[PDB]
């Protein structure tokens, strides 16, 4: 139903004015709404890990694919609600957060292209939805064409995928050449004894995971965060690391590899210390992407990781999407506003936070203190059941590994609160306008999933038992 | 140059490694220049209609892996919609 | 049981490997760099990054052999030994006593903790939990690692931990008994 | 409905306080209050008979996600006393509202957020000790310091920063490898309980690996000799509150974890490391304490006396002696008597009448303080192992389990009733005597809340100090579970 | 063109209260002498004798109490003895 | 196989070491792209099936639809600084 929205809102967005394009989002956010409302239950289809395979050995779904489905839907109606939805009713908030025409056109086909990867059986279908991401995300880059900076970003994006879309394509077509053959289903464990597919399967792995940001290859993908406005880079940050990382965990074509062993070390190493001594809170911010994917590179070294996969995925999506809507609420507060399209960069500036809407440093904290693995919060179940599966598995230098890197990264989260709770001389007494009440809902509820969402961990391990046992 | 002559090396030799499955390392190699034995050619009279390669990718594409032509529309236009909407200007 | 290692002929591998790789690694700081550079500035602006691979292929892979051979055994502390002479010629580069000490000890420290773990990134196949019979014993048999019982033989107890503090091969009850 | 609208109308009470009140602090001190009240009518009803877990209740399972459950399944979190936890309830509950008492007018910009993060605090080391799976005891273990973060660095001294940090870094870094450890148990038992953990047995290759984790964490939180390192900044940039809920009740708590979850299930691998924690017990008795005597600043001279009152309780829990055990029970109970009232005395009365700690400045208090004088002797000589205080009976009882075990160890571990009175009674006698400073214009004497809460804190000690038999009816079960003499 | 609103009217920050009068004269001399004590370990360098403390705190006594403590562990009993009878086990 | 990985590979070093301006690095992954395609188009015709076949005729829209994509990015690129640098973006 993704199609039907494409080519219902081309045609109606190609009829539409310019000052229509905002309330045309709010238009398409209720749609994915009634997406996930009406058309849930087919989960009923996919009882005990039944898996169908559609259009003919082609795309597979089965439960897990669903529930990344769901995920992406969910925090694309969290995207299009700041899209579509005012901050303030000032002239200032008008030139600063306004959609263009074609952004939630490029926004669904990107959606698209994310989904047929998860979903998807053959390569070639691999090959065209990687080919069509990319082409969206470099669109979405390059659509604030009037910044120095985002076109800069959208070129320098260009070539590293460009690169790495070959590199997969050769990966695709090395792997064709000994085997006559698309599918990871033909493998079937016992041609992997007798066959050396270890450097074929692990280049096509390596080519796939450097478009995430694993560590050798990171510091192009933390220029394109730094240089995108503040908007696109919430989506731009979040959906090729869920699309791609949920791909290469449902195929397990990257077990007991040194080579992922290494680079998953090199990840949470050069992440944690990467970002210590640093002044802006999209590189800062981006840095945490960069371990949070660490994490993800040890799971692909699993057998049976789908536990440990889907519950850290939610985690880290809710805790992202959290912690880039809480400095967006810090725009008003801070007293110099640079640079049209990414109004706050330095960290320093929003020094005073604690004195000027107090209770969004109180969300600011609940986030932050899920980042580094506290038990009330979410972060930690997730931190924990990675551990569990780590541990079950024989890789022990990882573990303690993976800890140094945890405790290294506290530092700056925690330079975040250092920075909100400290005295300003000048503090608001009372404003004259208040936020979106639907948009400010909206981060009050992601909070709420991750202080109070300890809760139904036993509830969804027993759900968990059945749909995928 | 000195990096041009050590990636000429390793990336040419390594490219030409993935075409073969022993597991010793210079036994991959070798069997890639073994290639100077004549494949015989020989004349089976099953096939009775011209179908000629581009009528198979028509009968491939079109039932086999219809989809794949279906997103290649969305593709194409993808690559329509992209370079429109960053070249308007609108109003 | 074990078998002595080679240290000549695994020393002269790594001398080769290490020159291996200062020569790629020169090349890579050459052509990521700024400035004046030729094809003669490999190994003049090199920044001596050939002797950091040489000196710790060479240390690390003949103090561990060395302590291998002499201790007749393959443990994780052969991995200590290896790490503290890498460290001593990573050290050395800083021409400092104190900091010299710091890089011995603190990379003989997390090379040992790394030889401690089984010397490996990847994981072990027969080690690991997955792989390995766990749960309670299903009839009375010698308990492995990852596995569980109830009761443990009392003879285990005086041959493991000894036969002296609070502990002994007969309870103290009936070690005092009437008749 | 009933329990439902219990809270509805509570909530709606707090509300209505709030509209017409500014503070909260009368409500947070009544509702602390009734705690006790509620705590010591479940003492009434304990069964000191039985070694069961006598009050049990499950939270967050499956077929009851909000509240109580009554299932044939069950995994959610466990909890329930035996006597053990419930002695350490007991001297939890009655500091809480003297925390909330100590600072009634120190803090006076923002009240409600700091009376609301203290009561905090306090209720989450209340259910610390009535946890019983391994993860539901670790999930209110660190519940505690992102409050103790924002605690420490909103309010303290002009070095507030670096101490918050420090409280998150060395006890967050601890307590991961303790959660390393948790894991590898909860993956081959695949169960966290505190009741069946003593049935099963694990190899002893297998025991070697998991108590260097849990001990580790232990070394971090009562703070033995490598890492004691937070503890003297901690205290020494800490409020008042923090600084004491701090040093009377989580170094206790670690005292509490090393028994419940350490000595069940690894005890064949517990006596082969016995010597390693007498290296480090002692170590960290003997060099701490003569780290005392150069000491520059007034609450770090009270912190470094914690780590070695608890390096010397740590001896008695490792001693396999019934002894040992119940020697650090009535000294961990007795220190967290004494040793808030000495951080009220280098805090309370002394920081916020002349806000500089520093020990240069103050001299001859008697002459115009002299029953805070009078105080500050006899909080003096109640730290020390003078007798009669419950100090001492758990200093004796700890070392004499701990000449048990081993009698080399005990006779220079017996050196720590002279080192601990060095540095002690040379401050007291600083503070005490001489002519009154110059630096120091005379100020008022102790108040009438001040005195209140010294003598609750030193009664609580003289009563256990004269007779130790009073929480004897807890713990006498407790004192033969944990001993493994074959 | 871009400046944070104008209905922000933010104001001073207080602190509050009572301006209690001064009943410590501050001596710069002891502030900074413990300045300089508590802030000691960002000034700190190894000499001989920090070597020499640090071998012998940190190394050789835990090495001398742990010899002492390993060799110790069941000897001694005294718990019921007589005379003739030795407390060694060994 | 020889001429499809030496287009590949000569290509490759010539986009990486591409200092001099932008539109070689554009032909240097068209390039490339046409190496893929020699590689498979051979593996297709020695084991006798459309199926690689079926994979290049769409790698090669794919490629077509990748420059027309990635040129209107340049585009994008010049309309605020109206020369392109030698050194590169
Ligand atoms: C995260 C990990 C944390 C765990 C370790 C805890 C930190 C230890 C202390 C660190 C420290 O003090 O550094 C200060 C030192 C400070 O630098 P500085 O400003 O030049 O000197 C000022 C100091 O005050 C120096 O002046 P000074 O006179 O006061 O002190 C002398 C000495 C003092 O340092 C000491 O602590 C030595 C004294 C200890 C004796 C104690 C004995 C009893 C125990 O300082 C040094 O020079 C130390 C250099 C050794 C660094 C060791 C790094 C080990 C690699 C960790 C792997 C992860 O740090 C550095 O020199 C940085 C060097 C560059 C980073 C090196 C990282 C490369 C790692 C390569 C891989 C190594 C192998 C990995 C294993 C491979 C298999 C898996
Ligand atoms: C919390 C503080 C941090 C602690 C870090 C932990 C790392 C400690 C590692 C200890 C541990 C994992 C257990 C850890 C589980 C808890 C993990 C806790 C958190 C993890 C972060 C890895 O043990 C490693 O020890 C190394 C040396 O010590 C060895 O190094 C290497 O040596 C050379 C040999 O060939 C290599 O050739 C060389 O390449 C290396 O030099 C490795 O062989 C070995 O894998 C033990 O695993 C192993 O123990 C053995 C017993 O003997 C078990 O055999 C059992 O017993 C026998 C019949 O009784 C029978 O043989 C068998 O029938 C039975 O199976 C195994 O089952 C196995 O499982
Ligand atoms: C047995 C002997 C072994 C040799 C070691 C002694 C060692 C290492 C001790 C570290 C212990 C590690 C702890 C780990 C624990 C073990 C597990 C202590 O070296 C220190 O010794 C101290 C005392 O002798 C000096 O302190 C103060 O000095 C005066 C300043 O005013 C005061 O007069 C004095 O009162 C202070 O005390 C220091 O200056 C000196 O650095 C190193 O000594 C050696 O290293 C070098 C590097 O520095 C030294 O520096 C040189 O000095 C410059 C001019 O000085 C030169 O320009 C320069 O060429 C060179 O840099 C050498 O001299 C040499 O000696
Ligand atoms: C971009 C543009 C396109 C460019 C094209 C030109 C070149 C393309 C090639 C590059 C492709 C991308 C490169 C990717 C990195 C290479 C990836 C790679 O090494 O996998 C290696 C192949 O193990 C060789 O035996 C590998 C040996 C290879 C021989 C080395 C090269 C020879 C040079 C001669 C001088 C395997 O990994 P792995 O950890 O799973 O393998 C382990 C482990 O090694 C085994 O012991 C275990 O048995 C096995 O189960 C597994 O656990
Ligand atoms: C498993 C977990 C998965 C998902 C859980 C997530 C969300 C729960 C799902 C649905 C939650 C549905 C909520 C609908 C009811 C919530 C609700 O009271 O209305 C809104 C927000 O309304 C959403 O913001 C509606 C936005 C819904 C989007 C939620 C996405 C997050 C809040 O009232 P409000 O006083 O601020 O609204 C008033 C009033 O309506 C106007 O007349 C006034 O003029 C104005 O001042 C305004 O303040
Ligand atoms: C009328 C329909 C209402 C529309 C509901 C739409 C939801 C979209 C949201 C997606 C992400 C949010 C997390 C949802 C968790 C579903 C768990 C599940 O059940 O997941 C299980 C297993 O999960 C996993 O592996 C791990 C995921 C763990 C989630 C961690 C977050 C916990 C806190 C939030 C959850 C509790 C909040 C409840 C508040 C009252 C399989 O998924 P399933 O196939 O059983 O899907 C169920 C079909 N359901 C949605 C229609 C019911
Ligand atoms: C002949 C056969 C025998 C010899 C074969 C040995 C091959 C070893 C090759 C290693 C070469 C060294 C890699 C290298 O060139 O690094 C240089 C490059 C930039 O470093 P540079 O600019 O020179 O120094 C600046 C310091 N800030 O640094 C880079 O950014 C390159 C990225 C790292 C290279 C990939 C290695 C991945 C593995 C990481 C190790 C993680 C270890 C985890 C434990
Ligand atoms: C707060 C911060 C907390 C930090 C906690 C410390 C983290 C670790 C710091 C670095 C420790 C470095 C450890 C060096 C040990 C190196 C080693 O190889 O140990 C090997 C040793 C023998 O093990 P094995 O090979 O099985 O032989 C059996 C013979 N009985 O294995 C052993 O016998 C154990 C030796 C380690 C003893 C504990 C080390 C301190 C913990
Ligand atoms: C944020 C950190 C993460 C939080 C994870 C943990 C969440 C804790 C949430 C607080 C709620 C727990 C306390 C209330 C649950 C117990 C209420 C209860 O009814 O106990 C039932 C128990 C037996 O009752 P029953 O079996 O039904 O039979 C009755 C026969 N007369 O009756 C009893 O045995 C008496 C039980 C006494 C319980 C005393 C607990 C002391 C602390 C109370 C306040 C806790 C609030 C802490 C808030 C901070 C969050 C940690
Ligand atoms: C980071 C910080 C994280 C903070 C974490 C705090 C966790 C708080 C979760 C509270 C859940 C635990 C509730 C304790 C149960 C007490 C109770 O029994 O309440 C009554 C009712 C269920 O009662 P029932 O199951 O019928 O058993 C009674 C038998 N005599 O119970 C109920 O009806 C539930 C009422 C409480 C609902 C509160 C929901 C969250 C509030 C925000």
């Amino acid at each position: 139903m993704l199609i039907l929205a494409i080519i219902s809102l081309i045609t109606f967005v190609s009829m539409s004015k310019l000052s229509d394009n905002r309330a045309i989002i709010r238009l398409i956010n209720i749609y994915l709404i009634l997406v996930l409302v009406l058309d849930s239950f087919l989960y009923l289809l996919f009882l005990n890990n039944q898996t169908y395979t559609v259009m003919g050995e082609l795309l597979i779904f089965n439960s897990f694919t669903f529930y990344i489905d769901m995920l992406i839907y969910f925090i694309m109606i969290v995207i299009s609600s700041l899209y579509g939805y005012n901050l303030y009713n000032n002239n200032l908030y008008k030139t600063l957060f306004e959609p263009k025409k074609e952004l939630i056109i490029l926004f669904l086909i990107n959606i698209l292209g994310a989904l047929l990867i998860v979903h998807s059986n053959d390569f070639i279908t691999l090959f065209v939805a990687i080919e069509l991401q990319s082409y969206s995300i470099y669109l979405i880059t390059a659509i604030y064409n009037s910044s120095y900076k985002a076109s800069k970003a959208s070129m320098l994006y260009f070539f590293m995928g460009g690169i790495l879309s070959i590199l997969i394509a050769y990966s695709i077509n090395t792997y064709y050449s000994v085997l006559n053959s698309y599918t990871l289903h033909s493998l079937d464990s016992l041609i992997i004894n007798t066959l050396d597919l270890n450097l074929i399967l692990i280049a096509l792995s390596l080519g796939l995971l450097f478009k995430i940001g694993i560590a050798p290859l990171h510091k192009w993908l933390i220029s394109i965060y730094e240089n995108t406005p503040i908007l696109i880079t919430i989506y731009i940050s979040l959906i090729p690391k869920i699309s791609i990382l949920s791909y290469l965990v449902l195929s397990n074509i990257s077990i007991n590899s040194l080579v992922i062993s290494i680079l998953a070390i090199l990840t949470l190493l050069v992440g944690s210390v990467g970002g210590l001594l640093q002044i802006k809170i999209k590189r800062l911010l981006a840095f945490s992407g960069l371990t949070n994917a660490g994490y993800m590179m040890l799971l692909l070294l699993l057998n049976n990781n789908e536990f440990s996969y889907l519950y850290y995925i939610t985690q880290y999506s809710i805790s992202h999407l959290a912690i880039f809507m809480i400095i967006i609420f810090s725009i008003y507060y801070i007293n110099y506003i640079n640079n049209q399209y990414n109004p706050i960069i330095y960290v320093n500036q929003l020094k005073g936070l604690i004195h000027d809407n107090a209770y969004l440093v109180l969300s600011m904290a609940i986030v932050v203190f899920s980042f580094i693995g506290i038990p009330p919060l979410l972060g930690f179940f997730g931190k924990l059941n990675i551990l569990m599966s780590i541990l079950n598995n024989g890789y022990y230098f990882i573990s303690i590994v993976l800890i140094v890197a945890s405790l290294i990264s506290a530092l700056y989260y925690l330079y975040l609160l250092n920075v909100s709770i400290q005295d300003k001389n000048n503090i608001l007494i009372n404003s004259n306008e208040t936020v979106s009440s639907v948009l400010s809902y909206i981060l009050s509820s992601l909070i709420i999933l991750i202080t109070f969402g300890f809760i139904y961990n036993s509830l969804i391990i027993d759900i968990f038992n059945v749909y995928f046992n | 140059l000195p990096l041009v002559l050590i990636s000429l090396i390793v990336l040419t030799i390594s490219g030409l490694m993935i075409y073969s499955n022993d597991s010793i390392l210079i036994n991959k190699l070798l069997e890639a220049f073994g290639n100077d034995y004549n494949t015989i050619i020989t004349q089976d009279w099953f096939n009775i209609e011209n179908t000629t390669l581009l009528t198979t990718i028509g009968n491939v594409l079109l039932t086999n892996n219809a989809f794949i032509l279906l997103v290649l529309a969305i593709v194409l236009l993808l690559g329509i919609i992209g370079p429109i909407s960053i070249t308007m200007k609108h109003k | 049981h074990f078998h002595p290692y080679n240290t000549l002929g695994l020393a002269t591998q790594s001398a080769m490997v290490g020159l291996g790789a200062g020569v790629v690694a020169a090349a890579a700081r050459n052509s990521l760099a700024t400035g004046p550079r030729n094809i003669l500035t490999t190994f003049s602006k090199s920044g001596g990054v050939v002797t950091i691979f040489t000196g710790a292929s060479i240390a690390y892979v003949f103090t561990y052999c060395s302590a291998a051979n002499l201790r007749e055994r393959k443990d994780g502390w052969n991995h200590m030994w290896a790490g503290a002479a890498t460290g001593a010629v990573l050290g050395a580069r800083t021409k400092l006593v104190p900091a010299f000490i710091g890089w011995t000890v603190l990379c003989g420290a997390a090379c040992g903790l790394f030889g401690w773990t089984g010397a490996r990134f990847n994981a072990d196949r027969k080690a690991s939990l997955e792989q390995s019979p766990k749960g309670f014993v299903q009839e009375d048999a010698h308990q492995t690692f990852w596995e569980v019982v109830h009761r443990r033989p009392l003879s285990l107890t005086v041959e493991q931990l000894g036969e002296g503090r609070g502990i002994n091969a007969v309870p103290i009850a009936t070690a005092t008994e009437a008749p | 409905m009933f329990l439902t609208s219990i809270l509805l109308s509570s909530l709606y009470l707090f509300n209505r306080i709030l509209a017409w009140q500014g503070n909260v602090k009368h409500f947070y001190l009544f509702a602390s209050n009734l705690l006790l009240l509620f705590i010591v009518v479940l003492y009434i009803n304990f069964n000191t008979f039985s070694n069961s877990f006598q009050f049990n209740f499950e939270l967050f399972n499956s077929l009851n996600p909000f509240g109580l459950s009554n299932s044939d399944i069950s995994n959610g979190l466990l909890f329930g006393i035996d006597g053990l936890s419930l002695t350490f309830i007991l001297l939890t509950v009655l500091l809480i509202p003297l925390t909330l008492l100590g600072n009634w007018y120190n803090i006076n910009f923002n009240s409600n957020l700091y009376y609301t993060l203290v009561l905090a605090i306090g209720l989450v080391i209340l259910l610390n000790f009535w946890a019983l799976d391994y993860i539901s005891f670790y999930i209110l273990f660190e519940a505690t310091l992102p409050l103790l973060f924002i605690l420490i660095h909103i309010y303290g001294s002009s070095d507030s920063e670096r101490a918050s940090f420090y409280v998150l870094m060395f006890t967050l870094s601890g307590s991961l490898f303790m959660l390393l450890s948790i894991v590898v148990i909860s993956i081959v038992l695949n169960t966290t309980n505190f009741i069946n953990h003593n049935l099963f047995v694990l190899s002893l290759d297998l025991q070697t690996i998991i108590w260097l984790g849990l001990f580790i964490a232990i070394m971090v939180k009562t703070p033995l000799f490598p890492i004691h390192v937070w503890l003297p900044v901690v205290h020494s940039e800490s409020p008042l509150a923090g600084s004491m809920i701090l040093a009377g009740l989580i170094l206790k708590l670690a005292l509490y974890a090393i028994l419940r979850l350490l000595l069940p299930l690894l005890c064949e691998a517990q006596i082969l490391y016995t010597p390693m924690i007498y290296i480090i017990s002692l170590l960290t008795i003997i060099l701490t304490s003569l780290a005392t005597l150069r000491q520059i600043d007034l609450k770090v001279i009270i912190a470094y006396s914690s780590i070695s009152h608890m390096g010397i309780a740590i001896l008695g829990v490792c001693s396999n002696t019934s002894l040992g055990i119940y020697g650090s029970i009535v000294l961990g109970v007795a220190h967290g008597f004494v040793s808030p009232a000495l951080f009220l005395i280098v805090g309370g009365i002394l920081y916020d009448r002349y806000h500089i700690r520093i020990v240069n400045y103050y001299k001859g208090l008697t002459t115009y303080m002299p029953q805070l004088a009078t105080y500050i002797i006899i909080l003096s000589f109640a730290n020390i192992g003078t007798p009669l205080t419950g100090n001492f009976t758990g200093e004796f009882l700890s070392l004499q389990g701990g000449f048990i075990r081993n009698p080399i160890i005990g006779g220079i571990s017996c050196i720590s009733v002279l080192l601990a009175a060095i540095y002690q009674l040379k401050l007291t006698n600083k503070l005490t005597g001489g002519i009154s400073s110059i630096y120091m214009h005379r100020t008022n004497d102790v108040t009438i809340r001040e005195k209140f809460i010294m003598n609750i804190l030193i009664i609580s000690t003289l009563i256990i100090g004269i007779c130790p038999q009073i929480m004897y009816n807890l713990l006498y079960w407790t004192v033969n579970n944990y001993i493994y003499i074959i | 063109e871009l400046k944070p609103s104008s209905a922000i009217q933010r104001g001073p920050l207080n602190k509050g209260g009572w301006d209690a009068p001064h009943a410590l004269h501050n001596d710069g001399a002891i502030d900074r002498y413990a300045h300089w004590r508590t802030f000691y370990q960002e000034r700190f360098k190894y000499t001989r004798a920090t070597g020499k403390s640090t071998l012998i705190f940190l190394v050789a006594f835990p090495a001398l109490i742990g010899y002492v403590a390993y060799q110790s562990e069941g000897l001694f009993e005294f718990a019921g003895k007589r005379r003739g009878e030795s407390v060694t086990t060994r | 196989m020889f001429i499809g990985t030496i287009i590949l590979v000569l290509s490759f070093l010539g986009f990486v070491f591409n200092r001099r301006n932008i539109i070689l690095a554009f032909i240097c992954l068209e390039t490339m792209l046409l190496g893929i395609n020699l590689i498979l188009l051979r593996n297709s015709v020695l084991f006798d099936d459309i199926s690689g076949s079926l994979f290049a005729i769409v790698i090669i829209i794919l490629a077509g639809v990748e420059s027309a994509i990635g040129l209107s990015l340049l585009v994008s690129y010049y309309r605020l600084r109206g020369v392109i640098n030698s050194y590169g973006i």
